[PDB]
RNA sequence: GGCGACACACGUGCUACAAUGCCCACUACAAAGCGAUGCCACCCGGCAACGGGGAGCUAAUCGCAAAAAGGUGGGCCCAGUUCGGAUUGGGGUCUGCAACCCGACCCCAUGAAGCCGGAAUCGCUAGUAAUCGCGGAUCAGCCAUGCCGCGGUGAAUACG
RNA sequence: CGCCUCCUAAAAGGUAACGGAGGCGCCCAAAGGUCCCCUCAGGCGGGACGGAAAUCCGCCGGAGAGCGCAAGGGUAGAAGG
């Protein structure tokens, strides 16, 4: 399932499942979300949130950062949309000719 | 219900048919014949019936086999898990005994998954 | 009648033993046998395979007598049970034929039964009637590994003319059933 | 396990306690740091408080558990499950 | 197969000797 | 007796491994069993057939003794 | 004492689900290495792990050492089995001051899942992949199915 | 809104209200005629799978069961099986 690893961090089971219900976003696009992994830590300006996930059209791989931890992983989801969006949608340009 | 409580399967060689039986591996199937002197390639469909009471009867009278033998590993699985060791313990959780690592696998002593 | 060795052993070594343990004044006083009944409560033969005729072709070979249909006294539901149907086969046993199927109750067909450990010594009536049940039909002589299909058992009811459990106790023992405690 | 030819391993200064106490009419509450000793006919009836890492366990030694060793008797992990 | 200590092929394989791989 | 509906009983001679011999009455004239009566070890007193253990364990095992005292 | 925990989840692997296979007995053909409280020939005891004797070798000499797949012959007969070897009971060996947590190995018995694997995904272009065994470092022992090497047998396919 | 049962209904019969409660508009080829046989529910104890309750055995148990369906009456010295 849904991996959340926590780098040098501690974080509650609250902040994991906030995580896991903010991942859900993705699932709008009724792909398969295999093995999604978020890896949460601190650098000294603010939080960094990673994600890797692979779909049946390729992977999704993004990073978000920001002061606010819940913001960085805002920010990784808006990044991981716009991966999936692509993904999702880009072999239907080139339908013609 | 013919030696030793197991209707052992015909069609198939003595010493392979005896396996059939709680108690009696490849080992005990080559004892039981060497004693009792009879060709472990007959099959159980062509034993003379002396051979049979034969076959039988140092086969009981030797070995623990099905019932008691299960008693007994129970018995003392069961006295394992009354003085309290640490193997007892394993034994009332069904958990393994014989120091395997439990993070990953043990699915044999633990079952099929249980999904959270 | 018929010469069997059980009913011989009840009259020549049974009843002396009963009168000396107990004291009885008149003959018809002591212990004796009334019948027993066989009753194999089959109802997995509800509305299933209703050809239970396999079981009955096996009670009659074990006692040489045809069995009875049991049918429902009503319906359950949660059995899946409805009033009239066939559930069981009754048999019972009087003079040679009961004694000819306890000499190999006694003989045969108990020292087979798995792990046998001796009959339940508090089964008894409380008014001097024993019941027995066995698992299994290959316990009888009669049954071979090949004729039988699936594995059923009985229910077996010991009758006797004695008032209390000690003296249906005496009698049995003596007999030659085998108790645990 | 440890090889017939040896003996029976038994610490030896838990042991000396065991036999100082038979003698005088046993007993009183041994603390040990001896998972590894053997239990020996000698301490049958005896209570002694195993160290499993954190507290001496108070162990009451019977016929049946003689075989055994010490630590067997006083786990060293406290588990009740999850959920 | 391999994993199979009582027999030759599973004694080969963990690198040992038996009644079932003499010397 | 109803006719027709029961298997005659004949005299029978049923055999058990031990050369047990029992001339009752049955459906089979001849019968072959394992075990009878006269040798089922329940029946012939305490015939542990394997098993006259006792326990053996616990202090049983002696081996051995040469812990000083 | 813990790092070896265990409702779960992912990564890497080992062994398999059998007949181009499994088992037994007999019989060949390597390379690179390591080895003076070390490697151990050969003898004896034990079914065995191993133990008691005891020769040789500062080692192109003596030893670990048998390579395995293969070859010969025999068993198995399509079954959860003579597939598979997990799990557990009982009994032993050895290292070690000490194998409860928490060692490897032997023996009897137990004989699980697994009938070729969803979405998805890895490797490999020639002595390669696949498959078979051997050695070494670390090391009292060993949880090595890991790693670094060594040879045996030996493919398929590439339009683009 | 017709029909059935009980109560109201004042111990014959009958007796009203937009009084109190329920049912019918079918069914059965046996669930009918006759002859023969049989006796319940329930409680306790005993009995493989088998349970509060399947089927078996024993003891007690006048009718509390049953009688296709409401209710009432009737009923085992049968109308019940
Ligand atoms: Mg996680
Ligand atoms: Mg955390
Ligand atoms: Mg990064
Ligand atoms: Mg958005
Ligand atoms: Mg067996
Ligand atoms: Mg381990
Ligand atoms: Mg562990
Ligand atoms: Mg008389
Ligand atoms: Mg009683
Ligand atoms: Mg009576
Ligand atoms: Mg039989
Ligand atoms: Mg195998
Ligand atoms: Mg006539
Ligand atoms: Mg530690
Ligand atoms: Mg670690
Ligand atoms: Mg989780
Ligand atoms: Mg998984
Ligand atoms: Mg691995
Ligand atoms: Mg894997
Ligand atoms: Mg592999
Ligand atoms: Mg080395
Ligand atoms: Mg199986
Ligand atoms: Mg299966
Ligand atoms: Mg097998
Ligand atoms: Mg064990
Ligand atoms: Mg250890
Ligand atoms: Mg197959
Ligand atoms: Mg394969
Ligand atoms: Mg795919
Ligand atoms: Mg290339
Ligand atoms: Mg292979
Ligand atoms: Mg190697
Ligand atoms: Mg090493
Ligand atoms: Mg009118
Ligand atoms: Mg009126
Ligand atoms: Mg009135
Ligand atoms: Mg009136
Ligand atoms: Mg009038
Ligand atoms: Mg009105
Ligand atoms: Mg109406
Ligand atoms: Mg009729
Ligand atoms: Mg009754
Ligand atoms: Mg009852
Ligand atoms: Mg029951
Ligand atoms: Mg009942
Ligand atoms: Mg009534
Ligand atoms: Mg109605
Ligand atoms: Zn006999």
């Amino acid at each position: 399932t849904m991996n959340i690893t926590s780098k040098q961090m501690e974080i509650t089971p609250a902040i994991r499942q906030h995580v896991a219900d903010r991942l859900a976003k993705l699932e709008k696009w009724q792909t398969h979300l295999i093995n999604p992994h978020i890896i949460l830590s601190k650098e000294p300006q603010g939080f960094v949130a990673d994600a890797t996930i692979n779909t049946p059209n390729g992977v999704l791989v993004a990073s978000g950062k920001h002061e606010d931890m819940y913001t960085a992983i805002n920010e990784l989801i808006n990044k991981l949309e716009r991966q999936l969006n692509k993904l999702q949608h880009k072999g239907e340009a080139r339908r013609a000719a | 219900a013919r030696i030793a409580g197991v209707e052992i399967p015909r069609n198939k060689r003595v010493d392979v048919a005896l396996t059939y039986i709680y108690g009696i591996g490849k080992a005990r199937a080559k004892e039981a014949l060497e004693k009792t002197g009879i060709n472990p390639a007959t099959r159980v469909k062509d034993l003379t019936e002396a051979e049979v009471v034969r076959l039988r009867e140092y086969v009981e009278n030797t070995w623990k086999l099905e019932g008691e033998l299960r008693a007994e590993v129970a018995a003392n699985i069961k006295r394992l898990m009354d003085i309290g060791c640490y193997r007892g313990l394993r034994h009332r959780r069904g958990l393994p005994v014989r120091g395997q690592r439990t993070r990953t696998n043990a699915r044999t002593r633990k079952g099929p998954r249980k999904t959270v | 009648p018929l010469d069997v060795a059980l009913k011989r052993k009840y009259y020549e070594e049974v009843r002396p033993e009963l009168i000396r343990r107990f004291g009885y004044q008149n003959v018809w006083e002591v212990p004796r046998l009334e019948k027993v009944v066989i009753n194999q409560g089959l109802g997995e033969a509800k509305e299933d395979a209703r050809i239970l005729e396999k079981a009955a072709q096996e009670l009659a070979l074990i006692t040489g007598q045809k069995p009875a249909v049991t049918r429902a006294k009503k319906s359950i539901s949660n059995f899946k049970l409805r009033k009239g149907m066939p559930i069981g086969l009754r048999v019972t046993l009087r003079r040679d034929r009961m004694w000819i199927f306890l000499e190999k109750l006694l003989n045969v067909a108990l020292p087979r039964i798995r792990d046998f450990r001796g009959l339940n010594p508090n089964s008894f009536d409380g008014r001097g009637n024993y019941n027995l049940g066995l698992r299994e039909q290959l316990i009888f002589p009669e049954i071979t590994y090949d004729m039988v299909d699936a594995l059923r058992g009985m229910d077996i009811a010991v009758v006797t003319t004695a008032e209390t459990d000690e003296e249906a106790r005496a009698l049995l023992e003596l007999l030659g059933f085998p108790f645990r405690k | 396990p440890r090889s017939l030819k040896k003996g029976v391993f038994v610490d030896d200064h838990l042991l000396e306690k065991v036999l100082e106490l038979n003698a005088k009419g046993e007993k009183r509450l041994i603390k040990t740091w001896s998972r590894r000793s053997t239990i020996v006919p000698e301490m049958v009836g005896h209570t002694i408080a195993v160290y499993n890492g954190k507290q001496h366990v108070p162990v009451y030694i019977t016929e049946n558990m003689v075989g055994h060793k010490l630590g067997e008797f006083a786990p060293t992990r406290t588990y009740r499950g999850h959920g | 197969g391999k994993g199979d200590r009582r027999t030759r092929r599973g004694k080969i394989w963990r690198g040992t000797y038996g009644k079932y791989r003499p010397r | 007796m109803k006719e027709g509906i029961h298997p005659k009983l004949v005299p029978a001679r049923i055999i058990c491994g031990c050369g047990n011999v029992i001339e009752t009455y049955s459906t089979k004239p001849e019968i072959y069993v394992e075990v009878c009566s006269k040798c089922h070890p329940f029946y012939t007193g305490q015939q542990r057939f394997v098993d006259t253990e006792g326990r053996v364990e616990r202090f049983q095992r002696r081996y051995g003794d040469s812990y000083r005292k």
